[PDB]
């Protein structure tokens, strides 16, 4: 737990963790290590994390107590056929099919991996079998909202009367498909979770690319060009007639206009006029591969960029022009298009794809559910003020994708939720014809605090009343401080908390005594006046408080500019429910923020941006 | 799996956030103060909102100000252990623990520092007499634990040291 977990993860990613070649280990299980253990102990692996029981099946439609789970016996392949195979090479077709349970969109998404070896390896390790180092364990690699995750599973498949209840080969001999589906269900919590799935998500999760989909009854223009250019990039195209067989587009020529269709279930193809294609099928799905996906010499690939961000209630969750008061607060990104797309017919511009996929949330029980209504706007050209070329398109899909061709230049991307105030995370990707440049557009870290110069001045009364208050040591304590200020501010918010006062002292001490002198009390009083002003000028409606969203404003007035993450940190930690930040917390944060900078500066003499601490020193500064 | 004190707790969660299974800092407060403060063998008004917010903060790596249930179980556990310890030292059941015994208290807690850190910790978390109450004792342990862990987290290989940039630092110390 703790942001230190996230901070370690980020570090790992920055060095490859999450890339296809160094996939994140799901639930920390390591395939080899687990395999080898089952060998030494001469046993057949059994997954602790995803056991062969009802919970791995469902919780409602397929939950225990339900008469659909009654009769299921988990069995391994070796016990369902006399020489089960992982995969049979030399295939010219596939015979995958479902069981009584198990969704159909899976046939489509899985069948598509049979057309290209290289695309199948990526998601299905080839050095596996029921013969060699077998021990009842198989791993697979899935793409998850940006990064790759390796998953493990024991080969126990659910059956009911000697018949797989899900995805399996017709000849009942191969098993990689049945396993790949088992794994996919694991990383999704359960088989029932797959019920509300969609081929576009499967396509993505199985390959790591971006998927454009088109309802043929409203095709975009130059579709044929899109198809032809996709095929050239080795993209995966699939079409169908929906209201049940999934075909794929494997050729497109002008000689008239023709597109070749292939049935992964036949070994055969056939051509047809582009005209008939547009009238027979009702859906075209294009899975655009990332540039690393294929190695076949020149297949021409896209240029990819990807960033991450989030929306947090109270600081960064505004989104959608319709809410001008908060819209400019969402995270913001910048795209730089240079070289345009080459000639052919239509005018000019730079083609690129943009997708915003919302990451997984705790309450997502099944695929496709409790999804936020997302979308993003684009603008032609620090963190941009409320003074902010397409936008629109706001549906509740785990991903929103828009295709564009624009004149070379710089544009500003503003991902967001439809309504403001909603927590969620996300990843944005840009696929483009030519090299494009991404860049976050945000405030860099900055602290410019006003250094008051107490000195002589300081009144007669002030000095006198102090002495008659400081006692024998001419200094006061954080406790005495509380009471002194309570009386003063009593005459907005009604009193500073004792933690606020203690940090004040830790800041202004410097005399290393746990107490503040006369000059030190003077400076505090001065800073306390500033805070009171700023807070006042923000509370334009004299309500006695401030709202979480005004904090960015206020911080800037106090000499601070921070990135979106730190603004989230601040509102999460100091604002109460109903996003209100009272005056005590208001200054608590400012004092704390200042002391934290001063400390960093002290521990970083060379001014390098990074400090090296040991365990004992670390505890001292982390909590004192 | 889990236990009887937890499921009873899981209960309060479900009712509060269904499948979200997260808690606010003020929700956390109400829960724990229905449990720790209500017993004759422990003098305490319970934990305060600031104490709770810090608990959520050090335990929440998503920046949502919400405490997750798995995280809450971990926390509770620590709170029960440190609860036992506080009783072992609040001799007269005065409500606090004397300034001289505390060092041994934090050591009974597994946190071995030096007389200077306590002469920093005590001075930082005690009342004006120099003594700490249940609220603050726990509050201070939550953070000591939080920062011990963060250090381990950023020191993968076990080098007795960690390096951090201004950004990592402000997050580590601001959210706590």
């Amino acid at each position: 737990a703790g942001i230190a977990m996230k901070l370690a993860k980020d570090r790992e990613a920055a060095e490859g963790l999450g890339s296809h070649e160094r996939a994140i280990k799901y639930l920390n299980q390591d395939y080899e290590t687990l395999r080898n253990e089952c060998l030494e102990a001469g046993a057949l692996f059994q997954d602790p994390s995803f056991p062969a029981l009802p919970s791995s099946l469902g919780f409602k439609e397929l939950g225990p107590y339900s008469s659909k789970t009654r009769g299921i016996e988990w069995k391994r392949p070796t016990e369902i056929c006399a020489d089960p195979q992982f995969i049979i090479g030399g295939a010219t077709r596939t015979d995958i099919c479902q069981g009584a349970l198990g969704d159909s969109w899976l046939l489509a998404a899985i069948a598509s991996l049979t057309l290209n070896e290289e695309i199948l390896a990526r998601v299905v390790p080839l050095d596996q079998s029921f013969q060699e180092n077998y021990a009842g364990i198989f791993h697979f690699q899935f793409w998850q909202y940006g990064e790759w995750v390796e998953v493990v599973v024991d080969d126990r498949l659910p059956t009911k009367d000697g018949e797989l209840l899900f995805v399996h080969s017709a000849e009942g001999s191969e098993f990689w498909s049945a396993l790949l589906e088992k794994a996919y269900a694991k990383i999704n919590g359960c088989y029932e979770a797959l019920s509300g799935g969609a081929t576009t998500e499967g396509f993505e999760d199985f390959t790591g690319g971006i998927a454009e989909w088109y309802e043929l009854r409203k095709p975009p223009p130059n579709l044929f060009k899109i198809i032809q250019k996709a095929l050239e990039k080795g993209s995966l195209l699939g079409c169908s007639i929906d209201i049940g067989h999934a075909y794929s587009v494997t050729g497109a020529e002008e000689v008239q206009k023709l597109i070749r269709i292939r049935n992964p279930w036949g070994q055969g193809e056939f051509w047809m006029s582009f005209s008939d294609f547009l009238r027979h099928y009702s859906r075209l799905e294009i899975c655009n591969l990332t540039p690393d996906t294929l190695t076949c010499d020149s297949y021409k690939k896209w240029k990819l960029t990807k960033m991450d961000g989030n929306w947090r209630r109270g600081s960064t969750a505004g989104g959608c022009r319709n809410y001008p008061n908060t819209f400019w607060m969402n995270p913001q990104y910048l795209i730089k298009l240079e070289e345009e797309d080459e000639d052919d017919e239509d005018g000019r511009g730079c083609t690129f794809l943009v997708g915003l996929i919302q990451k997984h949330r705790r309450r997502q029980r099944k695929m496709g559910e409790d999804m936020h209504t997302i979308g993003f706007g684009i603008y032609e050209v620090s963190k941009n003020f409320f003074l902010t070329e397409r936008s629109d398109t706001f549906i509740n899909l785990r991903e929103v994708l828009n295709r564009f061709k624009l004149p070379p230049g710089e544009y500003v991307l503003v991902p967001s939720t439809f309504e403001p105030h909603k927590n969620g995370d996300f990843c944005i990707r840009v696929f483009s014809e030519k090299k494009a440049d991404y860049q976050t557009v945000d405030d860099e870290i900055e602290a410019n605090i006003e250094e008051i110069a107490n000195e002589e001045d300081i009144g007669d009364g002030f000095r006198r009343l102090f002495a008659q208050l400081a006692g024998e040591d001419a200094e006061i304590s954080a406790f005495e401080l509380q009471t002194i200020l309570r009386r003063v501010l009593a005459k907005k918010s009604d009193g500073f908390s004792i933690e606020t006062c203690k940090i004040m002292v830790d800041m202004l001490d410097e005399d290393g005594s746990g107490k503040l002198g006369l000059k030190e009390f003077y400076i505090l009083w001065t800073k306390i006046q500033k805070y009171q002003k700023i807070y006042r000028e923000i509370d334009v409606d004299r309500s006695g408080t401030m709202n979480s969203y005004e904090m960015r404003k206020a911080l800037e007035e106090a000499g601070f500019k921070l990135p979106c993450q730190l603004h989230q940190v601040i509102v999460a930690r100091f604002a109460d429910d109903e996003l209100i930040i009272d005056f005590d917390n208001f200054v608590r944060c400012l004092v704390r923020l200042e002391i934290l900078f001063k400390i960093f500066k002290q521990l970083d003499p060379e001014n390098t941006g990074t400090i090296q601490l040991d365990l004992i020193s670390w505890l001292s500064f982390s909590v004192l | 799996n889990e236990s009887e004190e937890e499921r009873q707790f899981r209960k309060l969660f479900v009712q509060l956030a269904g499948d979200d299974m997260e808690v606010s800092a003020t929700e956390l407060m109400n829960i724990l103060n229905k449990v720790v403060t209500r017993h004759p063998d422990l003098k305490t008004d319970g934990f305060g909102i600031d104490t709770c917010r810090s608990m959520v903060a050090v335990m929440d790596s998503d920046t949502t100000g919400k405490l997750g249930f798995e995280e809450f179980k971990y926390l509770w556990n620590n709170i029960k252990k440190w609860q036992g310890i506080y009783k072992r030292f609040d001799t007269d059941r005065s409500g606090t623990i004397g300034s001289n015994e505390l060092p041994g208290a934090f050591e009974a807690a597994g946190f071995h520092l030096n007389q200077h850190i306590y002469s920093m910790i005590i001075r930082r978390y005690s009342d004006e007499t120099g003594n700490m109450d249940f609220d603050n004792f726990i509050s201070c342990l939550v953070r000591l634990d939080a920062m011990f862990r963060a250090f381990r987290s950023l020191d993968k290989n076990g080098t007795g040291q960690i390096q951090v940039n201004i950004q990592e630092w402000l997050q580590l110390t601001m959210y706590s």
